[PDB]
RNA sequence: GAGCUACCUAAAAACAAUUUUAUGAAUCAACUCGUCUAUGUGGCAAAAUAGUGAGAAGAUUUUUAGGUAGAGGUGAAAAGCCU
RNA sequence: GUAAGUUUAGAUUAUAGCCAAAAGAGGGCUCUUCUGGAACGGAAAAAACCUUUAAUAGUGAAUAAUUAACAAC
RNA sequence: CACCAACUUCCUAAACUUAAAUUGGGUUAAUCUAUAACUUUAUAGAUGCAACACUGUUAGUAUGAGUAACAAGAAUUCAAU
RNA sequence: CUCUUAUCUUUAAUCAGUGAAAUUGACCUUUCAGUGAAGAGGCUGAAAUAUAAUAAUAAGACGAGAAGACCCUAUGGAGCUUA
RNA sequence: CCUCAUUGGAUCAGGACAUCCCAAUGGUGUAGAAGCUAUUAAUGGUUCGUUUGCAACGAUUAAAGUCCUACGUGAUCUG
């Protein structure tokens, strides 16, 4: 006697792909709930010269209300306590804050601090890694320099000059980027974010905008190799 | 004991052995370059050279013709063979094929291979090992001991 | 079952070693083991086995002293045996009485 | 890699100096072998006189084939033919070291290339001057026959008539079975017999429950040391140092075999007549005949035999 | 099972006998129920013979814990290091009392096969015996055959 | 005949274990100065071996469709040309075989 | 349970060449059978293979469907056959 | 000299031995009766011969049996 | 003119005196129920209550053993010639 | 057959792929003499002894298998014959 | 009153000696030659057939020994 040859059936897909199949489009019964935007609604374009100035902006912000103001009205429409007066310090609370969960990796704080278009782009490439960030005082005070809204969301670009340190590492300890202790200065433009419709909205970050005028950051310790074509006996080199 | 014996045995026995060389020559004659198992390669080089031989003799020879008309089963090479390959290999005295080894057949069986080829054929040129350069430090130092030797009576 | 009979085995190999050891020692001094541990008893000495071998192997002077002892009175034996009738008896061989 | 490596000696020649190193390599064999032609000018050993009970050195020679031969009663006799090629003295010990009552001496032909041989054994050539030889074998020699080394050897070395022992290597005859080692005579062909034709029969009896050591099995057959006793010589040809030994010699064509005086009681004292120490050419006493022969032996260009 | 079991030498923790003698023992502790049957000698045992052991003990530091329990336990601690623990689960108070009695005198020592009874540092006063000891010098100290 | 006992693992890892049936180390495995893959010394290189046969089948297939047909083998030299190239004296009376490709820089 | 096998009923098939004659005759294929030896012996095969053999117009062989059933059936009796 | 024995009530298993020594009966063996034995020591290995009251820890001691024995006018 | 040696016996502490079918008695592993206990326990009442062995049953994994045994005519330009 | 031999194919052997079967108390698995039931790798006394493979032989492991044989037993069966 | 049931061969042989031949000797009713008897010795050897189912013969030989190894030996084969 014997026992039958059942075939005893992430392996979805394989078994579908190996056998091919036809899988139709389904129609979503509860559409998807998005909390935040891809993208920044309109990308601010840094003026040249921002940087290296040891209130103007401000005014220039002040001209272009004709085109900024006017969100500045829905913000106050749906909230009537957004002020770009104290946002700014608000605003540094938030990014200090976020920044220092990376220490601890308190994933939980972040998504409270952060939307779901930071989240993926601040730990991503932090898994099996051990950061240490610090924040060391602030060169100037922060601005608010861009305010746009479009269900309905609001953005509101901050400028910020401070200075930092950072000291990634491997998962065995060894130091992969930057000075175990020395503080650099960094000018980087910060993209907030709120749901104004949601009564359980608050104001998050979003994004960066990183100017094309901006210095070069400090490079990798390790030394890299790129390689070249690989080709195969037909092909030869050009 | 197999002492002193020249041949493989190859096929289903002496006439299958012939007939097998038989087919890889006249391949060989067609084509000029052909890949097969080092032990038949082997086997069959020796053919391959004095089928030359007999090209050599001429058309005339009626010995040449009937070892030609059995060796090669395709008939068009009969004319290949006294007209082309013979004609060629005029001024050599002997060493018309060029054999080399290949990597191992990648089928699963793992046979040793080679690739046999007359001399002066059209086809690219094989990768052949080249000797070092003249050049190369234990060259020279050889270079230097051999011109002192000759100058030096 | 090896572990209980080898408890009892133990004991009577040990004193196999103590006598191959006192045999090495008193042959050293010229006394077989036989005439060793005879005459010192008939002084009424009454160390054991075990305790031989520790003054043999760590205290050799004293070991020495008790060959000569048990010498002496083998010696006296041959003396006592060898003059038949009433000769004084050896001075090693008086026996203390107990009561 | 950072590893071993295999290297050969034509490996990073170029095609120039493969012919060059060839050339030089075979130069100096030229000249090394004709340094040692001499031995007898480059201040040769005290030659002592032979005594009753002497053994004096042999010689290492190749097999060249065999031939007919007649004697003057015109009897036919298959002889071998043994070529001395490159016979020089090696190496000498004493009595003492060689641990035996008689002295050694290692004699070696042969010349061999250089170019696939271990650095141990080009190093004791070099020493002695040589090219390398093929083989060396070791020979008993008692103190007045004693050959200081580096002195050549030749087939005059031997005279026809005297009985001569050759030891080489036999033929390989592979694995065998027992009918082809041991001479067995097997089972029958037919009237029922199973599977057993060429088959061992009983290994050996019941009741000692094993197997003798020594039993005859199927095997590995040949390829050992044999030697022959008592072979007459018929002939030395000194131009090509050419020995004519009778009957067989163990080996295939082209072995190496040792030849030495015949060991066995007949012939105990007959290396009198013979060169005691050696035969030197280089003293040239008397220019040898191209062509030695024993008595008996019917040479051609003589008148056909006629028993009269 | 000595095979297949550790062993050591005789040994006393800091010479305990040389200077001054002193108890191992430095702790016990046991753990009670103040009602359970499994506890119920251990509870005498507190009530009756703890005070007078622990006053014949003054370097013995006793814990006594009645709290929700399941089975009564002694730990003994002791200078050396070792840890000791007893299940007193339903033990007599004459049980109890003679175990506790046991782990005072002990030492902290484990209880493994021990090799020789006896232990000196000092096995020779006059001088260990070496194959010399016993032979005879010889003038000059000439070894035998030399010709000198 | 069938075993009396089982054998033990450690009979049986001395015999599976043993240096007669261990794989042997190489000694004779370098590089090709060409293309930098690896190789056997005696043997030729299966890298640029690779593109000689490539090019080889390539002018094959060129024969064939010339010929058109089985049993057309001529009777005369042959030789082989690439685009820009055009036949020599003598090239004269040799059957030519054209290809679309440059030259290759291997083949001369 | 007679799709194997034993026997039977009904309806159908096959047998060249050669010599005798006018045939349960002869030589010998197809076909049926299984004499002797070897191989095989968990084999290709739970009875085969390779040779060698016996019959081969007949009491021959083969096909299809039906019948007889265990205290029984069938049997040119081997106590054979009845999955 | 010594501590067992008879009766009452309940109850199975067993009913084929083994070897040594002693006396008989048949006729070397084989029946019958009497005595002993079942080492961890000795006899070489040794169920049956000899030494041995039970079974425990100890690096104590005295002992038992113990294949060995010393041609002859 | 003796020594050695079997807990035979003495000695320190103890112990109270001899194949095996069968017979008398003292405890006990596990789980459930009653009432308690609360890091896994106590007194009772129960039971499909304990396996180194039935050529045991089921399943798993070894040994023999990487062994016996198994398979695709050749070349080339490759549902091709 | 005396009296075997040579050649070729199969198998064998080596390389690559796949991969069974009976069997197996545990094995760190030696020779001789003894003892023993015809009996010893394992007990007594001598002796021998670097360690692991590969390919061979079949003396032994009272070698492994099958439904084999032989005598006897059961108040176990069954077939057959009768007076 | 009657009764009656493991062993040949083939292959390869190991060993005993109570020796069949070969070898060394004592005695003799040993002239020589043939023999007889005994001691010593295990050295190598000890044939081929016919009828046979156990023997019965033929022709030879220096001799055609007697026994033990579970018919020595069937995982070697065979009646
Ligand atoms: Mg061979
Ligand atoms: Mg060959
Ligand atoms: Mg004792
Ligand atoms: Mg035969
Ligand atoms: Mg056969
Ligand atoms: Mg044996
Ligand atoms: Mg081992
Ligand atoms: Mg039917
Ligand atoms: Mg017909
Ligand atoms: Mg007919
Ligand atoms: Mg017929
Ligand atoms: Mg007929
Ligand atoms: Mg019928
Ligand atoms: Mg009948
Ligand atoms: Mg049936
Ligand atoms: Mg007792
Ligand atoms: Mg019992
Ligand atoms: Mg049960
Ligand atoms: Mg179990
Ligand atoms: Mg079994
Ligand atoms: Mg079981
Ligand atoms: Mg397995
Ligand atoms: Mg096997
Ligand atoms: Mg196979
Ligand atoms: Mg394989
Ligand atoms: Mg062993
Ligand atoms: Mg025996
Ligand atoms: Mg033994
Ligand atoms: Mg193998
Ligand atoms: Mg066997
Ligand atoms: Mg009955
Ligand atoms: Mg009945
Ligand atoms: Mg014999
Ligand atoms: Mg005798
Ligand atoms: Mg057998
Ligand atoms: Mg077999
Ligand atoms: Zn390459």
């Amino acid at each position: 006697r014997f026992r039958p040859p059942t075939p005893e059936p992430k392996e979805f897909l394989e078994y579908a792909r190996k056998a091919g199949l036809v899988i139709p489009q389904e129609r979503l019964e509860r559409p998807i709930h998005l909390a935040c935007t891809a993208g920044i609604f309109d990308p601010y374009v840094p003026p040249e010269g921002d940087a290296r100035m040891s209130l103007t902006q401000r005014t220039e912000r002040l001209r272009k209300n004709a085109a900024s103001q006017l969100a500045i009205r829905k913000i106050r429409e749906f909230d009537a306590n957004f002020k770009t007066k104290d946002f700014p310090e608000k605003a540094k609370d938030i990014f200090i804050e976020a920044h220092l969960c990376l220490n601890n990796s308190d994933h939980d704080r972040l998504h409270t601090l952060v939307t779901e278009h930071c989240f993926p782009d601040m730990v991503w490439d932090l898994k099996y890694k051990t950061v240490r960030w610090g924040f060391v005082e602030s060169l100037e005070p922060a601005q608010v320099v861009h305010v746009r809204c479009s269900n309905m969301y609001g953005q509101v670009t901050v400028r910020l000059h401070t200075r930092q340190t950072l000291a990634i590492y491997d998962r065995f300890g060894r130091l992969m980027y930057g000075q175990e202790d020395v503080p650099k200065d960094v000018l980087e433009y910060v993209v907030f974010e709120r749901h104004l419709m949601n009564p359980y909205g608050s104001w998050r970050m979003h994004a960066k905008i990183v100017p094309a005028w901006a210095p070069p950051k400090q490079p990798i310790l390790k030394t890299l190799m790129i390689p070249g074509p690989q080709l195969k006996p037909w092909e030869e080199y050009e | 004991i197999s002492h002193g014996r020249v041949y493989r045995r190859l096929g289903l026995g002496p006439e299958s052995r012939i007939h097998l060389l038989r087919n890889l020559l006249t391949g060989l004659v067609r084509h000029e370059r052909i890949e097969a198992t080092w032990a038949r390669a082997d086997e069959m080089r020796g053919y391959a050279e004095k089928l030359i031989d007999y090209g050599k003799l001429g058309d005339t020879n009626e010995r040449a013709m009937r070892m030609a008309d059995f060796w090669l089963t395709e008939k068009d090479l009969i004319p290949k063979l006294f007209k082309v390959l013979a004609p060629r290999f005029q001024g050599q005295n002997g060493n018309y094929t060029r054999m080399l080894q290949i990597p191992n057949r990648k089928e699963q069986d793992r046979a040793k291979m080679a690739v046999i080829e007359y001399k002066g054929n059209y086809l690219p040129p094989l990768p052949l090992p080249h000797r070092d350069s003249n050049l190369t430090l234990l060259n020279q130092l050889l270079l230097g001991l051999q011109q002192d030797l000759h100058h030096n009576q | 079952v090896k572990c209980t009979k080898a408890r009892r085995l133990k004991k009577r190999n040990l004193r196999t070693l103590w006598i191959n050891r006192i045999t090495a020692a008193s042959q050293e001094h010229g006394l077989k083991y036989p005439a060793f541990i005879v005459n010192l008893i008939k002084c009424q000495v009454e160390l054991n086995r075990k305790v031989l071998v520790d003054l043999a192997i760590y205290e050799p002077k004293t070991f020495k002293s008790l060959a000569a002892l048990a010498k002496r009175r083998q010696q006296e034996g041959f003396a006592a045996a060898l003059g038949d009738g009433k000769e004084p008896e050896g001075i090693f061989s008086r026996v203390v009485q107990y009561h | 890699l950072h590893s071993k490596s295999s290297t050969w000696w034509d490996e990073h020649l170029s095609e120039e100096n493969l012919s060059f190193v060839k050339q030089l390599v075979s130069d100096e064999n030229k000249t090394q072998l004709t340094s040692k032609l001499n031995p007898l000018k480059d201040e040769p050993w005290p030659l002592h006189p032979w005594e009753p009970g002497s053994f004096r050195v042999g010689l290492i020679a190749l097999k060249l084939g065999m031939m007919p031969l007649w004697t003057k009663d015109g009897q036919k006799h298959a002889v071998t033919l043994l070529q001395v090629q490159d016979c020089h003295v090696l190496k000498y010990t004493p009595k003492e070291d060689h641990n035996g009552k008689i002295a050694a001496l290692t004699v070696g032909g042969k010349t061999v290339s250089r170019f696939y041989k271990p650095d141990s054994r080009l190093e004791f050539y070099r020493d002695l001057g040589l090219p390398p030889k093929q083989i060396h074998k070791i020979f008993h020699v008692t103190d007045n026959a004693v050959i200081k080394p580096g002195t050549p050897l030749y087939a005059a070395h031997f005279r026809p008539g005297q009985y001569v022992d050759v030891t080489a290597k036999t033929i390989g005859k592979g694995f065998q079975g027992v009918m082809k080692r041991w001479g067995f005579k097997g089972q029958p062909a037919s009237h029922g017999q199973t599977k057993t034709h060429r088959r061992p029969g009983a290994i050996s009896t019941g009741d000692i429950a094993r197997v003798w050591p020594g039993t005859k099995m199927p095997g590995r057959m040949g390829n050992q040391n044999r030697t022959v006793y008592g072979l007459k010589v018929w002939r030395v040809n000194t131009k090509h140092n050419i020995i004519y030994v009778n009957g067989s010699v163990p080996g295939h064509k082209n072995c190496l075999v040792k030849i030495k005086d015949s060991t066995l009681p007949a012939y105990k004292d007959s290396c009198k007549n013979l060169p005691f120490p050696t035969y030197f050419p280089d003293g040239d006493e008397e220019e040898l005949p191209e062509d030695l022969f024993d008595e008996s032996v019917w040479q051609p260009s003589e008148p056909s035999i006629t028993f009269a | 099972t000595g095979r297949g079991t550790s062993s050591r030498f005789l040994t006393s923790v800091l010479h305990n006998g040389l200077g001054r003698y002193v108890q191992q023992l430095q702790r016990l502790s046991l753990s009670l129920s103040r009602d359970a049957p499994s506890s119920r000698g251990a509870r005498e045992f507190v009530e009756r013979e703890v005070t007078d052991f622990a006053r014949r003990n003054p370097g013995v530091v006793v814990y006594v814990n009645p709290r929700p329990c399941a089975m009564p336990r002694i730990v003994a601690e002791y200078l050396n290091g070792a840890v000791r623990e007893e299940n007193v689960n339903s033990k007599s108070v004459e049980e109890i009392k003679s175990l506790v009695q046991k782990l005072a005198d002990q030492s902290g020592l484990d209880v493994i096969r021990i090799r020789k009874p006896f232990h000196t540092d000092n096995p020779s006063i006059q001088g260990q015996w070496h194959p010399f000891t016993n032979k005879r010098t010889a003038l000059h100290g000439l070894r035998p055959r030399e010709l000198r | 005949a069938a075993p009396k006992n089982r054998r033990t693992i450690e009979v049986n890892r001395c015999r599976r274990r043993n240096p007669q049936k261990l794989i042997k180390i190489k000694n004779n495995i370098d590089i090709c100065p060409e293309c930098g893959h690896l190789k056997q010394k005696h043997v030729l290189c299966g890298y640029c071996y690779e593109k000689v046969r490539q090019e080889t089948t390539k002018i094959r297939q060129q024969i064939g469709a010339q010929e058109g047909g089985p049993f057309r083998a001529p009777s005369v030299e042959t030789m082989v040309l690439y685009t820009g190239e055009k036949p020599s004296e003598k090239d004269q009376g040799k059957r030519i075989v054209e290809r679309n490709i440059k030259r290759p820089s291997w083949f001369t």
